């Protein structure tokens, strides 16, 4: 007789992927259901080979402990990463070696009509690097790799195995170990729609559903509409904490409630954070006058330009002025405001006191993060600063520079799109320099130009009133104003910290200094 | 022996269990001088072991014992000849070569990408038990497939052979059932879905799905000049394949920005039906250190030569070498590589040709790599109105009303624009109104151009 | 990091009496 | 255990002193299923263990099979339910999402300077052991010492 | 010595198992002394056993200190005029100083890449067999042919 594999597996501990389930399953597996009556008239050698990459989440170990857990094989010698090595030459080899004797034994002494080994490596990221240029030019992993690239196509034309691996940076894996015949389907498991997470969302839930508990008023439904990137565990990580402010409720029967409304602000997310822009905007927005509803409306626009377009999936917009006018604030207004899934920033801020390269890595992880999502507005802030420019001598950052550059030059994969935004103090730099070229436009937003706008923003923000007001507001009748914002604020505290006296005069005194 | 399985902790016994393979042989060398029978060994994956004596680089490993025993065994002062060492490595060069002289190891052939016409054996063998046994549906012949495989090597044909069985053997087998049940159905044929995984299996060589980030829009023929770059580039090409004494050419696809110089690049490495094709970009290569960019660049064409034909596209050369306008600063050993490997030969009548582009000749011109370049080509941008509108046209958007509206305006006057900014340009104005997306259009186009 | 360091050790006890 | 004291340079020692950790406690897995006592890990100064790992290259990996092991130790394939992990450190941005993420390591928590008021409760537990004794009391008022003490840890 | 037979893991064996290779040769330089037999050894690959006494190559293992045995041995306190060693390599400058001077190793020479008269001889060498033979080696003009093979040795 022969024994079935699988036996009584129906669908059961995962949920969102069924497509990518499928796509292993043929692969891999139904030449192993299947009646091996004509299996040898159709000449098959049995895959021996799967191996899953994607971010962090996602469901891939799930994946693989469910196949091994729910099957009847019943032979899994999981790998614990880079537990392989040992101090001693020889143990870090033989130590891949005893896994597969087992499965050689067996396959020796009772041939073609045999049972099934699995293995399942870990993060085999580690183990597994590419040979010939790794921590010099020989590198420790030639020893390892060799011996596992032998012997699982080897000379001994061995089946009965099934070589499972994990791992976070596909490319890292060498091509002789990922080619066909050792290892044939690579996965790319993402972030899933919402579809994919109700039924996360929903299995998560039966368990408290199959007893009386969450009362009816949650629906799921509204749960996948407002988080739409959150890359899967983090739901069940909602879901936890869910139970755990019911829980703690319920301390002198216990329900879960709008679980969604109180977890969500808490929880950070790989995609948006929730809020992280006050940083940027502590103070708010107060339109002055038109060149702010006409910068956000233009941006609005130019949103609604990548969602509902084709042909164009990026496109990237300066927004550049003079010093102190508030670039960065409108660049994350227009982020908050367009509802993108992905808003992330890059200032120099997060990266100081690194050298270029490093720089440059902590900046194309992002737009690696952002490649991954369906859409996106990054957001870099001060580029004068983030490719470092000085007036006194022309040194700068070429490398950052190149990057950034070919960065926005990047057509990212098939239904993919961004919404690149950038900023600068200084545009003249640029221009001698290319990076306007790579840029599809411009937006000028300029200092306060009229004290008629200037008297309008202060009562606006609301501090002083009416009498002394109408003094400044006399002072500055006729003359123009040259003045950015992140200035005028500081004069204005500056003012305020001095008694109503010499309040207004000290005001205008450091006002009448910038005077262009 | 699986290679690295030889060597052990203890000391002495590391190469005593070499030493346990030809103190197997020797015994019959002595007893039977002549006649015996033939003892061998099968190594593999023998770069671990076997490498320079003076690897102590980043290994500091007495593997230096463990090759000069076997140097020392196999012809040593005692001789055997009824043995056979086979060995095979993927990276051949970091052997001693004292084992490979002639004498231990005289034959070191190496196997070659399988040709467009043996790739139809290597199909045909796994599919003459198939149609021997009258699974496979007789309308697919295996020459179908072996002109649309490029650069598929053994494994990666085999590949879609054995998927496109398990999809056909899926099928029959169907989700939440309990069990899947396979409803036992002797029809198994196996009619297209091989024509199918050929969109699954990807190769090393060319993929040829991967011109859609290039290329995604495809080509418009707005005007005559793009269809006399494509015949220069196609009467060009024709050369490498039928000539000699040329087998590296050299070309410059150059012109104004945003001109989509790349893109017609890839449309003449397509419409060459070379089996080779790669695109040398930045946009994978970023943030590497110059020697890293160097390396790959050289990867790129030690791959190629393997190739009987090969064409390769350098894309945007002036960020591959990092020019900068102030200050001038580049990439010294970009430069000089990337002008080295446009003047080296390959070695036995293998044909090359790159496809170079900037949008600047005149630091190519002033770092004397124009001249390295063989022949050069221009790519004159939409000159005028009576041609953007005609590749409008084939566009499609703002229809005759709107084409009638600007026209007016453009048909007797200049319009300097390339056509990746054209793109950007109709689908800004696109969004706010029939109404007013002709003049944002127009009045756009008007500031665009100082 | 002077990677690499893999070294090996010897018996030098061969109990027996 | 201090991060810095586990890193051996030779290879191997510094990944697998951290099994031990989690070993003692798989085994009660395997002895007592479901029904087990905790075992508390306390890593004092993590950033040094962990950082972010190298990305798209050979080089700049360095360091990187330690957290690639107890990333795959604490969620693995073996199902280890029994552990609660500490983690405290003074650097919070050095350290991978691939870690942070629910799991892992669930909670992320700060710990500041505490303010006069919790400099009170301080002073109020240290001098209780004297209260106890009885022999520390000369009308020393605390509130003294709390708002002169602004920054102390 | 077909190359390192000597190293085992034993400490004192890879030291010791040179007074076997050299046993029957003393015996007969004290036995029988006058008139002797004369004994060789052909060492092969001293590459391998022979370094810079330990302080290159690595942290090379006392066991691959077994050079201070050997020279011990053969010019030590008790002396040998009876038997000779022989080396072979292909890396000399890789041996320490101390064995290459006389008493130890007397004679050093390349074998170099031979000239086209050396490469005529060999080639006739092995070609003599068969052209001794009637039916063999017509039209092949081995002058011909060494002057047409430039570096081939
Ligand atoms: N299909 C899924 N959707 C959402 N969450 C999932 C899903 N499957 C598993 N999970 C969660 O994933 C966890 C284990 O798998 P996980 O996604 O952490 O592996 P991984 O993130 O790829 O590994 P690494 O953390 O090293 O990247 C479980 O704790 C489970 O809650
Ligand atoms: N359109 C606007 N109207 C009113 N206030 C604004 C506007 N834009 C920005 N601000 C104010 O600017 C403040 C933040 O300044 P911000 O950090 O943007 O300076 P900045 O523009 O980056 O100057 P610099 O480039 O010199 O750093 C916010 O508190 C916000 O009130
Ligand atoms: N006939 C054509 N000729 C040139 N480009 C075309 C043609 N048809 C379409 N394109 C467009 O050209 C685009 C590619 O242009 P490409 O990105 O090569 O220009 P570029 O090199 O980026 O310009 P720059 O170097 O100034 O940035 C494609 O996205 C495609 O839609």
């Amino acid at each position: 007789s022969i024994i079935n594999p699988d036996w009584n597996f129906e669908k059961m501990g995962i949920g969102g992927l069924d497509k990518e389930f499928s796509d292993i399953f043929r692969r891999a597996f139904a030449s192993r259901v299947f009646p091996p009556e004509i299996v040898e008239q159709m000449g098959c050698k049995h895959v021996k080979g799967i191996l899953l990459y994607g971010p962090p989440g996602c469901g891939k170990t799930l994946l693989a402990r469910q196949i091994g857990k729910m099957l009847n094989a019943r032979e899994p010698k999981v790998v614990n990463g880079p537990e392989i090595l040992n101090k001693y030459v020889g143990e870090s080899e033989a130590n891949i070696r005893k896994l597969f004797a087992d499965a050689e034994e067996e396959q020796r002494r009772l041939g073609a009509n045999s049972g099934l080994h699995i293995i399942i490596f870990d993060e085999i990221d580690a183990i597994c690097k590419q040979r010939g240029s790794m921590a010099g030019s020989t590198g420790v992993h030639d020893t390892v790799v060799n011996q596992l690239l032998s012997k699982i196509d080897g000379v001994e034309q061995l089946n009965n195995i099934l070589v499972i691996g994990m791992t976070n940076r596909p490319d890292l894996i060498d091509e002789a170990l990922l080619r066909p015949g050792r290892l044939e389907v690579k996965m790319e498991i993402g972030l899933p729609d919402e579809k994919g997470r109700l039924q996360i969302l929903h299995i998560h839930t039966a368990r408290m559903r199959g007893h009386q508990l969450l009362s009816a008023d949650v629906d799921i439904k509204e749960l996948a509409v407002e988080t739409k990137n959150f890359s899967g565990a983090e739901l069940e990580g909602l879901v936890r904490a869910a139970q755990s402010t019911a829980m703690n409720r319920h301390i002198i029967v216990t329900r879960g409630d709008f679980l969604a409304s109180l977890e969500n602000d808490i929880k950070p997310a790989f995609g948006t954070n929730q809020e992280d822009y006050a940083s940027y905007i502590m103070n708010g927005i107060i339109k002055w006058g038109d060149p702010v509803t006409r910068v956000l409306d233009d941006g609005e626009l130019l949103v609604q330009q990548t969602k509902n377009s084709d042909r164009t999936p990026l496109v990237s917009v300066l927004l550049e002025g003079p010093p102190h006018s508030g670039k960065t604030a409108l660049a994350a207004k227009i982020a908050e405001e367009s509802n993108f899934p992905f808003i992330k920033i890059c200032s120099p801020d997060k990266m100081i006191g690194f050298s270029e390269t490093a720089k440059c890595q902590a900046m194309k992880k992002i737009f690696d993060d952002a490649y991954k999502s369906q859409l996106s507005c990054v957001v870099v802030d001060d580029i004068e600063r983030l490719l470092d420019y000085v007036p006194i001598g022309p040194r700068f950052s070429n490398l950052v520079l190149q990057a950034l550059l070919v960065l926005l030059k990047k057509a990212p994969p098939q239904g993919r799109k961004l919404l690149i935004i950038g900023t600068t103090s200084r545009k003249d730099v640029l221009q001698e320099m290319e990076m306007l070229n790579a840029f599809s436009t411009t937006i000028h937003v300029p200092n306060i130009a009229t004290g008629e706008q200037l008297l309008e923003a202060l009562e606006l923000l609301g501090n002083f009133k009416d009498k002394e007001r109408t003094t400044i507001a006399q002072q500055v009748k006729g003359k123009k104003v040259w003045i950015g914002i992140k200035k005028l604020l500081m004069l204005i505290e500056m003012s305020l910290q001095m008694d109503p006296e010499y309040r207004v005069r000290k005001f205008l005194a450091l006002l009448r200094e910038e005077g262009a | 022996v699986n290679g690295p399985e030889i060597l052990n902790k203890y000391v002495g016994e590391s190469e005593a269990n070499i030493r346990k393979l030809f103190a197997d042989a020797e015994e019959e060398q002595r007893r039977l001088g002549a006649n015996s029978g033939l003892h061998i060994i099968i190594f593999d994956e023998i770069d671990a072991i076997c490498k320079q004596r003076g690897s102590m680089a980043g290994s500091t490993g007495v593997h230096d014992t463990v090759v000069n025993q076997l140097l020392s065994k196999i012809d040593g002062v005692e001789q055997l000849n009824n043995i056979l060492v086979i060995g095979m490595t993927n990276r051949p060069d970091l052997i001693d070569e004292a084992l490979l002289r002639p004498g231990r190891l005289e034959v070191k052939m190496e196997i070659g990408l399988p040709d467009e016409k043996g790739r139809l054996q290597i199909l045909h063998i796994h599919t003459a038990r198939m149609r021997g046994h009258q699974l496979l549906s007789a309308d697919v012949d295996i020459k179908e497939l072996a002109v649309e495989t490029k650069n598929f090597s053994g494994a990666e044909l085999e590949g879609l052979v054995r998927a496109a069985q398990s999809t056909a053997m899926n099928r029959h087998i169907i989700v939440e059932v309990d069990m899947e049940k396979a409803e036992s159905l002797q029809v198994t044929r196996g009619d297209f879905l091989a024509s199918l995984e050929n969109d699954i299996k990807p190769a090393f060589g060319t993929n040829q799905e991967d011109y859609a980030s290039y290329i995604m829009n495809g080509i418009i023929k707005w005007g005559d000049p793009v269809t006399r770059v494509l015949d220069d580039g196609e009467l060009l090409v024709q050369q490498t394949k039928n000539s000699d004494r040329t087998p590296l050419v050299s070309v410059l696809l150059e012109g104004p920005p945003h001109s989509g110089k790349t893109a017609l690049a890839a449309k003449i490495a397509e419409e060459s039906n070379f089996p080779f094709i790669k695109i040398c970009s930045p946009d994978k290569m970023i943030g590497f250190s110059e020697t890293a960019k160097c390396q790959a660049m050289k990867k790129i064409f030690d791959d190629a030569y393997k190739s009987q034909l090969s064409c390769v596209v350098v894309d945007d050369i002036e960020r591959l070498l990092d020019y900068v306008p102030i200050g001038p600063r580049f990439s010294n050993l970009v430069l000089q590589a990337l002008l080295v490997l446009l003047k080296k030969a390959p070695p036995q009548g293998r044909k090359l040709l790159i496809i170079g582009t900037t949008s600047r000749k005149d630091v190519l011109q002033e770092m004397e790599m124009l001249n390295a370049f063989s022949t050069t080509i221009h790519v004159p941008n939409i000159a005028t109105g009576e041609q953007l509108l005609e590749a409008l046209e084939l566009l499609g958007n703002f229809k005759d009303k709107e084409r009638t509206t600007i026209a007016q305006q453009v048909k007797g006057k200049k319009v300097w624009i390339g056509i990746k900014k054209l793109l950007m340009l109709i689908e800004m104005s696109l969004q706010m109104d029939p109404e007013y997306r002709v003049r944002k259009f127009l009045a756009l186009l008007r500031e665009e151009g100082a | 990091m002077a990677e690499d360091a893999d070294m090996r050790n010897e018996l030098e006890e061969m109990q027996r009496r």
